[PDB]
């Protein structure tokens, strides 16, 4: 029972650097590389008294790889695993997918293949990236296409960062997203999306961080992606493996776009004053402003929901919690799945980083929910894409790489088909 | 790893380039001789991007200086950081251009281009992977406007895939220190618009207005203006020079800033800029920095941005700061001034950040803007060129080097096409 | 004073690479004016089927264009479409075969026949040039020494090329020999989608000057025959290496042409011909005193249906444009 966690782009490598410290603190692994089965999923055992993680950080520019090498987690990671390119993607899907990718995918595929051959209990892969930029779109699509053609049946967990409605970091983000999603629709088994302004607001209103940073944003994301696999890592009363996220949450082979959220989020002084029980966290996770994506769930319906709890929590109280949540009529479930709840529990409680913003909580829950609220976000993305497409804005960079307007039109009509499928299944 | 080739042409070009080398050497902690005495390992981590390693722990810059008189070379060699430059790179002729584009592009340019081409080829071969060619020149005068344009054309022919970046100073009607300056500008813009990928348009009167308004200096010389432009020249190149939470190289900012190949004439800016006596009475927080970035008077161009509309802008910050504050500041900036941003783009703003600010400042930023307001500065130079050209004034010197009036007519048509292109998207 | 730019559409037979894969012939013809693809009508001036011969296509396309360009106006004939659409087979064809020869030798033969039929008093002077685009540089195919050419504005600010070997011709045999030499000097590459893939836009210009000794009347005409490359899909082609660098220039040129066409269709103020030199050369063609003709080639296979639709709607945008003739 293992799974390999690969990272692409500045967002991916920063999330990896922010999360592997949490993993090593959870498993008791010091940064030097030394202190039975709990760490076997993400860390190997190299000879005697030494570990190495099952991960690769790949990026075209070297500005992230050299600082990762010269940081503080130097002796923990393999020196050769940190793959570095030679040229900048420059927020260009075509440049990240075609010119610069082709000279390093030959090494990357061989490296993942040889490090997977020694493994035997690999359940799947999880890829960290961001379609809002160039590297995390182009190189991710390039690798996932030739990984799906080779393995195919093995599971792939996509973790992407998407732009806010009113805020955007780049200017070619809708072009990058609409281009890469045309390939992500068929090869990605399931893809969790995160919005920047939602995760800025979640630490503003609750955690009381007036001036947060990307490290503070990535800490709770690392907590989420560690809590989903905490069931595999540690024993539980009702364990859920990685195949549950494929089987239960993907009712159709192309409708595989769930939203994500977490609870409780609380500062140190507020933790001692607020009580921790299942009821308030269950009410807060379904709260619309508490989600990690700026979408209104009230406008749509929940197609499916998997609750994963951590800490000393009995089954009875969570059963009562989901019962009263079902009787609550503020939310609305679709008629095609009345039994739309999948509850699971792990005994190992959440951990806290020394000096981190998060506080010690006796119990926690992560809520990945499949719903139709993302249809509005996709329609918004297509609407803002069409305004620039009509004027042919930022098209000369793409066509000067090797592409044309044909695959732009195919991306547009594929997004239209996605909207058609979502409005059809939401009826 | 992503090395940069530096080339300097003309009097003002080599002056601002020397100041750029001085300030970045001070930031990296490089002695005037060439030895390293820095405190942070990050300075040495990316010293190879500009400086070549030499014996005795010495570092020599990858700089090319080319001038059509020995006086500029003597001055920059006698400057504070003149000895650090390579003696081999001091290529120069004997006779000056005399403020003639034709002499710089045909007669002496042809004689010196073969001398500089192998030198830039050797410097390109020395590094592992050239990223782009950064150049500094002046549309005014003959030397820069001819020789830098010819050098750009030959390097574009030799490397049609690499980035071509230029920090070009251009004239103004209120301050014009040359009689042949509209002619030189009209001839040089025809070559700049077709060959160069990126272009930062700088105006002297804009820097003078800056030094009057916010610096409040009593005796502003060219040294202050060199330090002013060197700040933005370092701000654009900080992303590849140091790590950052959201890095944006030259190609990364170019892809966001260049929506079409011709509309690549930017409007650089930098802040904070304040007097030494008024530093205590200012809060350096990011909202008061961001308002100064988008202030109309703070830009380094004489054009009024409120009279036009921004095609796209980019803000590269330096120093530890909150990404939420940067995001919400850019949000309210693009929202409250929606009339001054084009509606046919959802987000006209790019953001980047570096984690190591300049010495002596805790936070800083640079603004790079492409807007329709540059059409004013283009059309005033265009009509100034036309008024002199319509009676064939100041052309008997140009005809001596085999230059024809059809070339001037083609340049005028190119200027008309460029200003109409900028007027189309307004 | 005002004349619509004439648009023609052609569908070709299915190729060996398409029939063996099992591509369906989705092209459906409803008369000559309109063509239907998946219940989507598209109206043009004349639609040609797979069975239409080279002579039939030439007589329908460029028969009266010879009269128009000889009268005093300008003529520009050029092709558009995707890869493996048949642009080379339409325009170049088989030079040795009288039946399989394309449009360009037939045009020269018609010009010479008209000159022979016309009386001897009207003196003619024909001069040809042949060049192409590679690495964003204009290569003159008639001389190997030159690697880049410049485009300069004439007296009335019409752009045209300079420095090319303007070969003054008198008989058709030397014209055909020069065309064969240019074709031999043309660079071609082998790909999965096409063997003799034309990886560059080839321009063939014929300046015909004429003067009447009796009336002392002079007339000049620039005849452009431009065979453009097809928009190559990277997934379908499997392009890697120098073919990618060729595709960069090809896609830049066709994207600039499409931007010009969209600007002219929507009625933009500036009409950016300056996006590329390939767009600058056709300034007089698209917005001058020229009676332009454009042919779009479409593959009837279901595999290339998306780019077929893109070419059809591109022709629809191009049809509404009017020139200032
Ligand atoms: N901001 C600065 N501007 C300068 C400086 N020196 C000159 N200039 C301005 O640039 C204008 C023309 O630039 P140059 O001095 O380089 C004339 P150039 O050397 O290219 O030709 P020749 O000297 O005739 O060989 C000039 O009229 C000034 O307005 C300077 O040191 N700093
Ligand atoms: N939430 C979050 N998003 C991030 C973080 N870092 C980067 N991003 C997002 O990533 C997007 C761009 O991704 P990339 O393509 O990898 O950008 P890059 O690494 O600089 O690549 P180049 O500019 O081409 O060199 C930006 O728009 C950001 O919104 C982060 O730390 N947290
Ligand atoms: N209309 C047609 N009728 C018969 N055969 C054709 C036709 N079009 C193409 N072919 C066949 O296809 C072969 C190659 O096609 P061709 O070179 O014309 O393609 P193309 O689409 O013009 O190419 P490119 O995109 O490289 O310019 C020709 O030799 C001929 O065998």
């Amino acid at each position: 029972r293992e799974c390999i966690s690969i990272h692409v782009g500045q967002a991916g490598v920063q999330i990896g650097n922010a999360c592997w410290e949490l993993y090593c603190l959870e498993h008791g692994i010091q940064p030097d590389g030394q202190m039975d089965d709990s760490f076997n999923t993400f860390f190997s055992e190299t000879g005697a008294g030494k570990h190495v993680p099952r991960a690769v950080f790949v990026d075209l520019e070297p500005t992230v790889i050299d600082e990762v090498r010269t940081g503080t987690y130097r002796q923990l990671f393999h020196p050769e695993q940190l793959i570095t390119g030679k040229e900048d993607a420059a927020n260009n899907y075509a440049r990240g997918h075609y010119t610069i990718g082709k000279e390093i995918i030959d090494l990357v595929l061989d490296r993942i293949r040889k490090l997977a051959d020694q493994c035997t209990g690999l359940q799947g892969f999880l890829v960290f990236h961001s379609f809002g930029g160039g590297t995390g779109s182009g190189f991710t699509s390039l690798l996932m296409e030739r990984l799906s053609v080779d393995y195919g049946k093995k599971s792939k967990l996509e973790f992407s960062i998407y732009p806010a409605p009113q805020v955007s970091t780049a200017v070619v983000e809708p072009y990058n997203s609409i281009l890469t999603t045309h390939t992500t629709l068929e090869h990605s088994d399931c893809a969790f999306m995160v919005d920047n302004e939602a995760i800025y607001d979640i630490c503003r209103r609750n955690l009381d961080i007036e001036r947060p940073t990307y490290t503070n944003l990535n800490r709770l994301i690392s907590q989420i992606v560690s809590s989903i696999t905490a069931s595999l890592r540690f024993d539980g009363a009702l364990n859920v493996d990685l195949t549950e996220f494929q089987t239960n949450l993907v009712p159709y082979p192309r409708i595989h776009f769930p939203l994500a959220t977490y609870a409780p989020v609380i500062s140190a002084e507020k933790a001692y004053h607020e009580q921790l029980t299942v009821a308030e966290i269950t009410n807060a996770c379904f709260e619309p402003a508490n989600q990690m994506v700026k979408c209104d769930p009230r406008h749509g319906k929940y197609m499916a929901c998997c609750l994963l709890y951590r800490g000393d929590v009995v089954p009875k109280d969570v059963n009562a919690a989901i019962a009263t949540i079902k009787t609550k009529r503020t939310i609305q479930f679709v008629d095609w799945c009345p039994t739309g709840f999948k509850v699971g529990i792990n005994y190992q409680p959440p951990t806290v980083v020394p000096g981190g913003d998060l506080a010690k909580v006796q119990r926690a829950v992560c809520m990945l929910s499949n719903t139709t609220a993302i249809a509005e976000a996709w329609a918004r993305l297509d609407h803002k894409f069409d305004l620039m497409y009509a004027k042919r804005a930022f098209v000369h960079w793409y066509v000067g790489e090797g592409m044309e307007e044909g695959e732009f039109s195919e991306a547009r009509e594929d997004m239209a088909a996605l909207e058609k499928d979502y409005e059809e299944v939401g009826a | 790893m992503r090395e940069i080739v530096h080339i300097q042409a003309g009097q003002c070009g080599n002056q601002i380039g020397a100041k750029f080398w001085e300030v970045i050497s001070d930031e990296h902690g490089i002695d005037p001789t060439g030895s390293y005495h820095g405190d942070s390992d990050l300075q040495l981590e990316r010293i190879n991007v500009y400086y070549n390693e030499a014996a005795g722990n010495k570092y020599v810059p990858r700089a090319i200086l080319v001038d059509l008189e020995p006086g500029t070379m003597d001055s920059v060699r006698s400057g504070p950081f003149g000895q650090i430059f390579r003696p081999d790179n001091f290529v120069f002729g004997q006779s000056g251009a005399g403020n003639n584009w034709a002499k710089g592009h045909y007669t002496e340019g042809a004689e010196l281009v073969d001398s500089v081409l192998d030198v830039v080829r050797k410097e390109s071969e020395s590094c592992d992977c050239l990223q782009g060619f950064q150049l500094t020149h002046s549309l005014g005068g003959g030397t820069g406007s001819g020789m830098g344009t010819l050098l750009i054309s030959k390097i574009r022919e030799e490397y049609p895939d690499r980035i071509m970046n230029t920090f070009s100073v251009m004239p103004s009607p209120k301050v014009s220190d040359t009689v042949v300056e509209p002619y030189n500008a009209t001839l040089s813009v025809h070559q700049l618009v077709e060959n160069t990928d990126e272009t930062y348009s700088i105006d002297n009167e804009a820097l003078y207005d800056i030094c009057f308004r916010t610096l409040k200096l009593t005796t502003p010389t060219y040294g202050d203006l060199n330090h002013l432009v060197s700040a933005t020249m370092s701000g654009v190149t900080t992303c590849l020079r140091f790590p950052g939470q959201l890095n944006a190289d030259l190609r990364k900012l170019a892809v966001n800033m260049v929506p079409f190949p011709r509309l690549h004439f930017f409007m650089p800016g930098f802040a904070p800029l304040t007097s030494r006596g008024s530093q205590q009475y200012r809060a350096l927080t990011v909202p008061e920095l961001t308002q100064q970035m988008f202030d109309s008077k703070n830009m380094m161009a004489a054009c009024d941005p409120r009279h036009g509309r921004y095609l796209t802008v980019a803000a590269i910050f330096r120093g530890r700061m909150s990404m939420k504050e940067v995001d919400e500041q850019m949000l309210n900036v693009q929202n409250k001034n929606s009339s001054y941003f084009v509606e046919w783009i959802p987000n006209n703003v790019k953001t980047a950040v570096c984690d190591i600010p300049p010495r002596g400042l805790k936070m800083s930023a640079t603004f790079i803007g492409n807007s329709t307001a540059i059409q004013e500065l283009f059309k005033r130079i265009s009509e100034q060129f036309t008024a002199m050209f319509r009676r064939k004034a100041f052309l008997h010197w140009y005809t001596g080097e085999g230059m024809d009036e059809m070339e001037f007519t083609e340049a005028e048509s190119n200027m008309n096409d460029l200003v109409s292109e900028y007027q189309q998207y307004q | 004073a005002e004349c619509n730019i004439k648009v023609m559409c052609r569908f070709r037979p299915l190729n060996e690479s398409e029939v063996n894969r099992g591509d369906k012939y989705i092209a459906k013809f409803q008369g000559e004016d309109t063509v239907v693809i998946a219940s989507k009508p598209y109206a043009f001036d004349r639609v040609f089927q797979s069975s239409t011969s080279q002579e039939q296509v030439y007589n329908d396309c460029a028969k009266k264009i010879v009269k128009d360009v000889l009268e005093g106006y300008n003529g520009t004939i050029f092709a558009y479409g995707q890869t493996s659409s048949g642009k080379t087979h339409t325009m170049e064809g088989k030079l040795h075969d009288p039946e399989g020869m394309g449009i360009i030798p037939r045009i020269v033969q018609d010009i010479f026949n008209y000159i022979y039929s016309m009386d001897e008093n009207l003196e003619f002077h024909i001069k040809v040039s042949y060049f192409e685009i590679y690495l964003d540089k204009i290569r003159d195919l008639l001389d190997v020494s030159k690697t880049n050419l410049s485009v300069h504005e004439d007296k009335n600010r019409v752009p045209y090329v300079k420095g090319c070997t303007e070969r003054f011709v008198c008989s058709p045999d030397e014209v055909m020999d020069t065309i064969d030499e240019g074709k031999s000097n043309r660079h071609v590459a082998v790909t999965n989608m096409n063997e003799h893939s034309s990886r560059s836009h080839s321009i063939f210009l014929i300046n015909v000057k004429q003067e009447n000794t009796q009336t002392e009347q002079k007339l000049s005409g620039k005849l452009y025959l431009v065979d453009l490359a097809g928009s190559a899909k990277v997934s379908k082609t499997g392009a890697e290496g120098a073919v990618l660098d060729e595709a960069k220039n090809i896609n830049k040129s066709l994207s600039a042409l499409g931007n010009v066409i969209s600007a002219l269709a929507e009625g933009s103020t500036y009409v950016p011909y300056r996006d590329s030199k390939m767009t600058r050369i056709l300034q007089d063609s698209l917005g001058g005193n020229c009676r332009t003709t454009i042919v779009i080639c479409c593959s009837p296979s279901s595999y290339n249906e998306s780019e077929t639709k893109s070419t059809l709607l591109f022709g629809q945008r191009a049809k509404t444009i009017k020139n200032t003739v």
